[PDB]
């Protein structure tokens, strides 16, 4: 939700951009090393699903 | 039961998608289910 | 009936939704009565 | 009632308003007519 | 037919306006299709 | 069908326009069967 | 409906950012409390209704 001093959120910007990205948010992504005390979180981009018919 | 796991999964699928992907989703299940029709009449 | 009233309550929620949600929601609604419309025939 | 000049209304009142609200209450007609088609059989 | 160059004429139309106005005409049209439908049973 | 196959061949064309094109050629399509479910009725 | 000098409004911002998001206001949810004289307003986000199977 994070916007550009204009209005423009990044929500707005995958909507335009990758219109059909599946986005999802999950707590066990929330904190998944620590660097020393900062619980470090987690993107993940993956495909899900990849067709049978080219291999 | 089939088609309604596949209508299922995809309005799934296309809830988390972005606003303009969500409706291009639906509408072309829409025209999958406009197709069945057809096609069972 | 029952189905009935519970149509025209979804409806009123996506009625007060923005508007990319409200079309949606509409279009999601929709293709719900053509899967019933599917399965009666 | 009459269910025909009730829809011109909603067509004029739809196509007199701005681009979502045209779109949303376009398909909102769309659904009541599905609901409809739906009641007759 | 009469409705069927009716048709296409307002596609014609719809496809030379812009986006807002295209995704309007048609879903208008769809429904004027739509209340034929549900004339004609 | 030679239809069903053309039909399938449009969705594929529509997948690969930006969203606003996408819902027009959806909602085009979603016409086209419509019209085609009047014909046979 | 207030808008950044270039215009994009909150109305947008919330349509670009939480497009299902239902907005209402109430008659009664403006002047809840006091300050010392000016009638605090609200605001109130909540859930509407949980489904059954997770709990």
């Amino acid at each position: 939700s994070v916007t550009t001093p204009y209005g423009i959120s990044v929500s707005d910007w995958i909507e335009q951009t990758y219109p059909k990205m599946r986005i999802v948010s999950a707590p066990e992504l929330s904190g998944v090393q620590m660097k020393a005390q900062e619980p470090e979180d987690a993107l993940v981009l993956f495909v899900e699903d990849v067709n049978a018919a080219v291999d | 039961a089939v088609a309604a796991a596949e209508s299922e999964r995809q309005e799934s699928a296309a809830s988390e998608m972005s606003g303009e992907g969500e409706v291009a989703e639906l509408i072309s299940q829409v025209k999958a289910i406009l197709a069945r029709l057809e096609g069972t009449a």
